[PDB]
């Protein structure tokens, strides 16, 4: 019932529901629990356990300034979604009818993911060391497009530039 | 010059070069702005290998995914008047051919 | 002080200049200002001639 | 932002990591003692010490001038030269 | 207002249903349109009251420059450079006033559009047509003489055009 | 106000901070369990979904097989 | 960055150095604070165990099978420090940084806005004029007839004089100018 | 016309009589007035031309040309007078005569209403041009730029003389009027065809066109800053004004001929967009941005339709005002350190803020950023040419792809990053020079409001 | 998603509906007498409401009279819960009819296979 | 054991894997210091240079003045006319231009084609 709710999931729901893709249809439900692994990573990370960060401890987050607006934007993140799905007027015919399995297919992935990555970032802990995979590579380096992509067309183009023209 | 040593007093520190050593040919291209050449944790083969692999699967499937695709066991939606006929620009001099959607 | 200093220049000295161009400039010329036609629902009454706009016919009402 | 450095608060830090390690007796620990010749490490123990100051102050002392600092006065001098501290 | 033609711009009249609430809470829009009503509508309308007072006392006119015709390319003689100055002169001005008369019925098409808002589709069929008709006409006279067009041209056009037409008629009537 | 830094320690924290926290924790689940309390269709759905094989034949204008 | 580099790295340096890559790549794996412990003290005992090994052939073959497992298990994405060439906060600073004969090039105004500060300037611009003619006859008298084998510069042999080719290492810009 | 002839003719007597430290002051504040009455020109009809007498006339493709090209000496004045401190007086004097001597000799060639009379006056252009490159050039290469400059140019040329006069003996006129109203078909023969080759290839070598091109870098980097100025702003544009003038008589022989000159100038626009991403010199790097505007230029006048023509004018006029305020920009920074390497000096936006935002709007006008009128002309002939074929839209995206890249990198590596340790004499920005960069700059501004002053007579 | 299109791609598509073409039987063929649907708006009123053309379906009523209710209550964005039941209500009625014809479309192909099966085996015999 | 690392032009071999870097010969050594030696005297040069306090302008770097010289002006004179050259010049000056003049012939004569049969969609199409 946040303001994520009023939109994910009229989302979601419009995916399953229509003439779709099947791989684009179950490529945005992994990206969906992706997004909740995510989510996981960065709370479990950043905020849970021990301090790794340097001794001089400089922690102040008393301003009111930054208080301020991240109370505003906070009020935004719970109660607008429901005023506005609630004001706009009817601009689309809603899925009222959809098997309850397909109706929380969203929170079902959604908490899969948050299961799975909680698991896995729990398993940090073990005095256990294993060289990295193939996919972890992949994945990490961001699918190895930005260096290929950023090299290899970057210099045919500059040596074109100079050598021939 | 991103390979060229960071932690050294070069005379020009952006760009990594000392006064009167031999400039490259293809400086203009080798700056840090510019065409990297340092050594990756993945070999170029295999990174080019496997970039090629997942976009080539990618659009394999969304092919199939296209061919084969994703619906509900419902029939078609039906509208009033010969499937809005007027309202979505027809000719109101000529005759439709009606449609006529019965109760089930 | 500040505040009401700030709110009467940068708020209300546009809002008149900007008011008097739209009313006496933009809209002196046709179709710069188009306004979509307010939406006219059954059983209503057009203010423009006092016409009423009538009601639906009776519903074939379920439960 | 943060409070400024001064010589007396890098020198309280640099002695607090050496009295933290093990390998070194705080009662015989000075800020002239050297690393090797009268503490008795070795290299791989001066690399350790290294890096665990660049925990401490957050900042990485490259290879070619982390290896000249035997010395917890070194090392403070070293620190206060490169965050430009002069009191 | 009488500024502009109703008939050269046309408007459908509007119908504005009158307010029918069904709840006691009060109205913000109604609010705020008061106090907007009170703080810049009564201002802006002082500050106009007095400006065209002040434009009153000073009143004087401009005209409407009026051409007469004068005879066209097909008139011309051969190589006659003054008769072939006025007419080229004419032709672009009635290709300029031609240009204007598409831009007013596009205007139209697009308020029209605007206007008819979410049921656009059937109700702006009639300015569809007249934009239409107007554009094949215009495409046929002007559609491509070039950088360098001109009467002449124009005519030679024409001349094409009419002689694809007669060879067709002939046609359909062997 | 001013903090002063603490050296390995837990920093000083603010009875202001934490109250708003608190606080601004407990209204979004508050919001959350009230609006689940109110309007759960938007989660559980609102209609049953038929079952096409209950649908009986003569319903649906299906004739014998043999005529 | 402060040290005059040599003409090469000994053994020693190299060893060294890859025992400083390594752990800092396996803190990057071993994120927490034990587990690292345990894993930098793992990774220590190796280094221990080969130690002492006279045969310097073996030595250099160690060294460089390490080299290549650690090519092999390196971080991906290994822990920079902000301030370090990889870091985020790298080079952010250096648009801020501006020189002392730009600082001179002011109008009389702005020099007269800080009077007791182009004061002091003016007498460090006086001790740099007055040291330079010995500061090059102290790197004259003191380098090889050959040239310079090294990029190390001699301290100041004398009461009253300065070490040479100091001016721009004393008067570099702050770390945090503006 | 002589309104604003006679006040040149004008200028020569008062620069050669006033004193010694006056010449400056004197020769810009007449130039501006000068200028400001060639403001008056833009009052255009939108039947006919300015018809002042039988032998000047005005249109709106003369008029913006005439009012840049008044506009532009005051500038080169301000640069010259940076550039010729220590010079003697007569020899300051004599700089000053030729700059007055091309501005006239451009005055009469976009006023001339005969082809010979303009073919005449627009080779005359020649001589000052010439003379202020190879007499007042840094460098020892003045000489060979110079020679490349007037063969090029000659050698274009002549056959358009011989063009001219048997067109003359074969019409009875060269009156642009009479042979516009007077205008037949030409047949495709080989004589019609070699007629075509020699006017277009004249024009195309004034242009200049790909693959005759290379006098300009020559020209231009080695030239002086007002030669710089001028070869960039005004002298560009005579090509594309002659094409534009005599493509009267040259139909319907272009739909035929234009099809190699159209290929050359997109791909050479491709490659000296490319050849500017790979420039160690920054006026080489400007001088073939040039090239490739009017390449683009080219392809509008070649593809001829009113939507084309229009986008020629306004491209020509903002590429004149951005290219003079590039190369001064760059004759600043190469007054400063006395090279004109582009990473010799860097950091001078830490070094010098205001140049830095005055190089940052240069570069935003030079590639097409909205509503500026470089983006109005180049997007009417992308529109153009797009009505023209469909690919073209290719090439043109790949055109603008590398122009805001080679843009941005001579940006960067001007301005940003860390300065030169050892270059220690970059002296704060002068008075005159901000005043020249925003005299560059605001009437851009101001055209980008009003831009129906510079869409020609296709309007 | 479902068991229909297991069935119909990993299966008999002959015997499964296509979307695309259904209904590919008459509208009488099993139904002796059918009724038409009936439809409430008018075409004038559903163009006054200015309904998009999607939404101008069979159940363009109810949708007027949320849209008239939320229209006359709009500072009280909470008051219009039975007319939107009312639209979902008849949406849902008109998705069950949907689902209806796709049942019938399948169970009529399917007996079309088993008569023409039989056919088959009676002319073998 | 480990997998090997492949270098490549873009992805080139770094210091540690390099087989050179573990066999190095008495003269290597004495290469290196030849290097270094080259290297402290251009640092000495320039560092005097740089810290002259009677020194206002530019240090003139002939090093930056060879290399813009020999990207610029040196290229011609020792350009000879060779087979590859040749090949080289003609296929990347004169292929593309025939290419697109192919491709824009070819798609306006489509065109034309298509206008002078009458079956080609140009309504509302008024401004060219
Ligand atoms: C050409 C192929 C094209 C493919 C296109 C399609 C791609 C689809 C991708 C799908 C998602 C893949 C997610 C994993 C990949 C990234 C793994 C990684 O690096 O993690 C490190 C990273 C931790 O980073 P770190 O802190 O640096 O740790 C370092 C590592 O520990 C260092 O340790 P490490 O390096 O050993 O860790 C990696 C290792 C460990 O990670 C895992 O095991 C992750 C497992 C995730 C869950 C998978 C099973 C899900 C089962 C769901 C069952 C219920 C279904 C629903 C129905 C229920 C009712 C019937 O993973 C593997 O070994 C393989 C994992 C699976 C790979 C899938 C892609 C295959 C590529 C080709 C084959 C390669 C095979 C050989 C591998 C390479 C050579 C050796 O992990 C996380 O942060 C969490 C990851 C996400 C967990 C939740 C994922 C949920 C979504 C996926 C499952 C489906 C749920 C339902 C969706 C809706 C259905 C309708
Ligand atoms: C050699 C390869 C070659 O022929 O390249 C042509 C090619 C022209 O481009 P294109 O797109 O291949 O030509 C389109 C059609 O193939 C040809 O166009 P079309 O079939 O539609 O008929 C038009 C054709 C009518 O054909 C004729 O008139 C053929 C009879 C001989 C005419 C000779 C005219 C010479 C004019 C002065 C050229 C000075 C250079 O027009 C021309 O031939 C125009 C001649 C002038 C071309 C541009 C002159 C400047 C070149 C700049 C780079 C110089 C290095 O390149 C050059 O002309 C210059 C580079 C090769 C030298
Ligand atoms: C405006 C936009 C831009 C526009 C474009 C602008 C740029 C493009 C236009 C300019 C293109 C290049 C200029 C045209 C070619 C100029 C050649 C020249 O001046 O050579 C003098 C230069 C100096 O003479 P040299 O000192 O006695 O020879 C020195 C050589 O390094 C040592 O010579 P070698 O003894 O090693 O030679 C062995 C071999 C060298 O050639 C090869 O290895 C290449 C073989 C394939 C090319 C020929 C294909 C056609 C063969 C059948 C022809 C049948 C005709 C009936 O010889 C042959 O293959 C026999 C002669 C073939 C003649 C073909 C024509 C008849 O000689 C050469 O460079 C030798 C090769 C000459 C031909 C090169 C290939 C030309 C391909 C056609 C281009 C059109
Ligand atoms: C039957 C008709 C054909 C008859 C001849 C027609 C002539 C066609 C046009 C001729 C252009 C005249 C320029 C050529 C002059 C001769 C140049 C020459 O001799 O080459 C050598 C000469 C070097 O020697 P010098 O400068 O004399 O002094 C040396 C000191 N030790 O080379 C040069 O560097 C001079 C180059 C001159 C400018 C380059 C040519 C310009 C472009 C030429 C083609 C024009 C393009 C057309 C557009
Ligand atoms: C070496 C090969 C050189 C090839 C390039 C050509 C340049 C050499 C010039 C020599 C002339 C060659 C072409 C001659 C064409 C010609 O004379 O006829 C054109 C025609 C003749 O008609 P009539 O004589 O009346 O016939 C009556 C029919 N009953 O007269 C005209 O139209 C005037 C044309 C002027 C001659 C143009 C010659 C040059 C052709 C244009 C090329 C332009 C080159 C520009 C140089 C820049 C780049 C190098
Ligand atoms: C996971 C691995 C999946 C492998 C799928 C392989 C391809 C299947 C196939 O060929 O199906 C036949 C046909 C679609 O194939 P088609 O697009 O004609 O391409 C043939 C070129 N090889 O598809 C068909 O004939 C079936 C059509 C089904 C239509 C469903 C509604 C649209
Ligand atoms: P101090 O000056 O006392 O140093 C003593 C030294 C080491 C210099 C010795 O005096 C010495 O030279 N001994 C002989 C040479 C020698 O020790 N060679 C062996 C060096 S390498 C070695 O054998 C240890 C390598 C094993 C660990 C490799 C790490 C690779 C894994 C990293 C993966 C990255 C993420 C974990």
């Amino acid at each position: 019932y946040l303001t994520g709710f009023y939109s994910k999931d009229l989302i979601i729901e419009a995916v399953n529901m229509s003439y779709t893709n099947a791989w684009a249809l179950l490529m945005t439900l992994i990206a969906t629990s992706l997004t909740a692994a995510y989510s996981t990573r960065i709370i479990f990370f950043a905020f849970l356990g021990k301090p790794r960060f340097p001794p001089l401890v400089l922690i102040n987050e008393n301003n009111p300034l930054l208080i301020n607006s991240i109370k505003r934007l906070l009020i935004g993140s719970i109660f607008a979604g429901f005023i506005i799905s609630n004001n706009i007027p009817p601009m689309t015919v809603p899925n009222t009818t959809m098997p309850l399995y397909m109706k929380m297919t969203a929170l079902i992935v959604t908490i899969m993911g948050f299961m799975l990555a909680l698991e896995l970032n729990n398993t940090t802990y073990y005095l256990k060391f294993k060289y990295p995979s193939q996919t972890y590579k992949f994945s990490n380096m961001l699918g190895y497009y930005p260096s290929i992509m950023h090299r290899l067309p970057t210099y045919h183009n500059l040596s074109m530039s100079q050598k021939s023209a | 010059q991103q390979e060229r040593d960071p932690w050294y007093d070069w005379d020009h520190p952006d760009l990594r070069l000392n006064w009167g050593e031999p400039i490259h040919w293809d400086l203009d291209m080798y700056i840090r702005n510019r065409v990297d050449t340092s050594p990756t944790p993945v070999s170029w083969n295999t990174m080019c290998k496997h970039l090629f692999g997942f976009v080539a699967f990618m659009l394999f499937m969304f092919w199939v995914g296209e061919i084969y695709p994703s619906y509900q066991p419902v029939g078609p939606k039906q509208y009033p008047y010969n499937d809005l006929y007027l309202e979505r620009g027809g000719d109101p001099t000529k005759e439709p051919e009606p449609v006529v959607h019965y109760e089930i | 002080y500040r505040h009401s200093i700030f709110a009467v220049t940068h708020v209300l000295i546009p809002v008149w200049i900007i008011h008097y161009y739209l009313k006496y400039h933009v809209t002196a010329k046709p179709y710069t200002v188009v306004e979509r036609k307010p939406r006219i629902f059954p059983g209503d009454t057009i203010l423009e001639t006092g016409e009423v706009i009538p009601l639906m016919k009776e519903f074939p009402d379920q439960h | 932002d943060a409070p400024p450095l001064t010589l007396e608060a890098i020198k309280d830090r640099v002695l607090y990591v050496l009295k933290l390690y093990d390998k070194i007796d705080p009662e015989k620990l000075s800020v002239n003692s050297h690393f090797m010749k009268d503490l008795g490490l070795d290299s791989l123990d001066q690399v350790e010490i290294i890096m665990a100051m660049e925990d401490e102050f957050g900042f990485e002392i490259p290879d070619i001038d982390a290896e000249k600092l035997m010395c917890p006065q070194e090392i403070v001098d070293y620190i206060a030269d490169k965050k430009d501290v002069y009191e | 207002p009488d500024s502009w033609d109703k008939d050269v711009y046309p408007e459908p009249p509007r119908r504005t249903p009158a307010p029918a609430p069904q709840t006691s809470l009060p109205n913000p829009v109604t609010y705020l349109t008061k106090i907007f009503d009170l703080l810049v509508d009564r201002p802006v309308t002082l500050a106009r009251e007095f400006i065209e007072q002040q434009h009153a006392k000073n009143r004087y006119y401009y005209y409407h420059r009026e051409f007469r015709r004068v005879p066209d390319i097909t008139e011309c003689e051969e190589k006659d450079i003054l008769c072939m100055f006025e007419a080229e002169m004419q032709w672009r001005r009635d290709y300029k006033v031609d240009q204007e008369i598409v831009n007013i019925i596009q205007e139209r098409l697009k308020a029209c559009q605007q206007r008819e808002g979410e049921s656009y589709r059937q109700n702006c069929a009639k300015e569809l047509e007249q934009f239409t008709q107007v554009s094949k006409a215009f495409q046929d006279r002007y559609s491509d003489l070039g950088a360098h067009y001109s009467a002449r041209k124009c005519l030679a056009k024409q001349k094409q055009r009419m002689l694809a037409e007669r060879k067709a008629a002939k046609e359909a009537a062997a | 106000v001013h903090i002063e830094p603490r050296y390995r320690q837990f920093p000083q924290l603010t009875r202001s901070q934490l109250i708003q926290a608190e606080f601004f924790s407990a209204t979004m689940w508050f919001w959350i369990l009230w609006r689940f309390w109110h309007d759960s269709d938007a989660v559980l759905g609102h209609f049953p979904y038929p079952d096409p094989s209950q649908w009986t034949d003569e319903e649906l204008g299906i004739l014998p097989d043999d005529e | 960055a402060f040290s005059a580099p040599a003409a090469y790295l000994t053994h020693q340096q190299k060893v060294l150095r890859l025992y400083k890559r390594a752990l800092r790549h396996l803190e990057s794996w071993c994120v927490h604070r034990d587990k690292y412990r345990y894993f930098a003290c793992l990774m220590r005992a190796r280094f221990d165990e080969h130690k002492n090994e006279k045969d310097m052939v073996k030595a250099t073959q160690l060294l460089r099978q390490a080299e290549e497992e650690f090519w092999y298990g390196q971080h991906p994405q290994p822990y920079i420090f902000p301030e370090s060439p990889g870091g985020t906060s790298y080079e952010r600073y250096e648009c801020y940084k501006v020189p002392e004969w730009c600082l001179d090039d002011w109008h009389p105004s702005e020099k007269a806005m800080y009077p007791d500060y182009f004061a002091k300037r003016e007498q460090w611009k006086r001790l740099r004029r007055e040291s330079w003619e010995r500061e090059v006859k102290q790197l004259q008298e003191e380098t090889p007839p050959g040239g310079p084998r090294t990029e190390a510069l001699p301290p100041a042999r004398k009461e009253g004089d300065l070490p040479p080719l100091w001016w721009h290492i004393v008067t570099r810009p702050r770390e945090r100018p503006m | 016309m002589l309104k604003i002839i006679i006040p040149t003719t004008m200028l020569l007597p008062m620069t050669w009589m006033s004193k010694h430290n006056m010449i400056w002051i004197n020769a810009t504040v007449h130039s501006l007035l000068i200028s400001l009455i060639s403001l008056s020109l833009l009052n255009q009809l939108g039947e006919n031309s300015l018809n002042f007498s039988l032998t000047f006339f005005s249109d709106s493709l003369s008029a913006p040309l005439l009012v840049l090209t008044t506009w532009l000496l005051p500038l080169m004045l301000m640069a010259s007078q940076s550039h010729l401190s220590k010079e003697t007086t007569t020899r300051k004097k004599l700089y000053i005569t030729m700059l007055i001597l091309l501005q006239l000799f451009l005055i009469m060639t976009f006023t001339a209403t005969e082809l010979i009379l303009f073919y005449i006056l627009f080779e005359a252009t020649l001589v000052p041009t010439l003379i202020i490159i190879t007499r007042w050039g840094n460098q020892t290469e003045r000489l060979n730029a110079g020679l490349y400059f007037l063969f090029y140019t000659l050698a274009g040329s002549l056959p358009l003389l011989v063009a001219l006069v048997y067109i003359q003996n074969t019409t009875g006129s060269l009156n642009f009027l009479i042979i516009h109203y007077w205008s037949h078909p030409l047949s495709n023969s080989w004589s019609n065809i070699f007629m075509w080759l020699a006017c277009i290839m004249a024009f195309m070598v004034k242009m200049p066109l790909y693959g005759l091109h290379l006098w300009l870098p020559k020209a231009h980097v080695e030239a002086p800053i007002a030669g710089s100025m001028v070869l960039a702003a005004v002298l560009l544009k005579l090509g594309g004004y002659g094409m534009m003038r005599i493509t009267t008589i040259l139909n319907p022989l272009t739909n035929y001929m234009a099809y190699p000159f159209l290929m050359l100038s997109m791909w050479g626009m491709i490659m000296t967009s490319s050849i500017c991403l790979r420039q160690t010199d920054l006026k080489s790097l400007i001088a073939y941005s040039s090239v490739s505007h009017m390449a683009l230029v080219i392809v509008a006048i070649m593809i001829q339709t009113p939507w084309s023509f229009m986008g020629a004018t306004a491209l020509m006029i903002a590429h004149g005002l951005t290219s003079s305020m590039l190369f001064c920009l760059a004759n600043t920074n190469y007054e400063r350190v006395h090279s004109r390497t582009m990473i010799l000096a860097r950091g001078l936006q830490t070094l010098l803020p205001l140049m830095a935002t005055w190089w940052l709007v240069a570069s935003l006008t030079n590639l097409a950023l909205p509503p500026s009128i470089n983006l109005i002309g180049e997007l009417f002939i992308i529109t153009a040419s797009f009505s023209w074929s469909n690919i073209t839209i290719i090439l043109m995206g790949m055109n603008m792809m590398i122009t805001a890249l080679y843009s941005l990198y001579m940006l960067i590596t001007t301005q940003r990053g860390k300065y030169t340790h050892h270059i220690n004499n970059i002296k704060p920005s002068f008075t005159r020079e901000n005043a020249l960069m925003a005299l560059h700059i605001l009437p851009l501004l101001l055209l980008t409001l009003n831009p129906k002053m510079i869409l020609g007579p296709l309007y | 998603m479902g068991a229909h299109l297991a069935r119909r791609y990993l299966g008999d598509a002959s015997k499964e509906p296509d979307p695309l073409r259904m209904p590919t039987f008459p509208p009488d063929y099993g139904f002796p007498e059918r009724k038409e649907r009936e439809m409430v708006a008018t075409q004038q009123e559903m163009n006054d409401a200015q309904l998009m053309l999607q939404q101008r379906d069979y159940c363009a009523h109810y949708l007027i009279q949320l849209l008239k209710c939320k229209r006359d209550s709009f500072p009280n964005f909470l008051a219009c819960k039975h007319e939107q039941h009312d639209w979902d209500y008849c949406e849902h009625l008109d998705y069950v009819k949907r689902m209806k014809e796709f049942e019938r479309e399948r169970r009529l192909l399917q007996r079309k296979k088993r008569r023409e099966q039989r056919e088959a085996e009676m002319a073998r015999g | 054991s480990f997998p090997k690392y492949k270098p490549s032009r873009l992805a080139t071999l770094p210091a540690t894997l390099d087989p050179a870097e573990y066999d190095i010969s008495p003269e290597t050594r004495k290469a290196q210091a030849e290097r270094l030696a080259i290297r402290s005297r251009l640092k000495r040069e320039y560092l005097l240079q740089y810290n002259d306090p009677n020194r206002l302008g530019v240090i003139e770097d002939p090093a930056l003045i060879r290399w813009t010289y020999a990207r610029s002006a040196n290229i011609y004179p020792n350009f000879r006319p060779t087979p590859k050259t040749s090949l080289l010049g003609a296929l990347f000056g004169i292929g593309p231009l025939f290419f697109w003049y192919y491709v824009f012939k070819t798609d306006r004569d489509k065109k034309e084609k298509l206008i002078q049969e009458g079956k080609l969609d140009q309504t509302f199409n008024i401004s060219y």
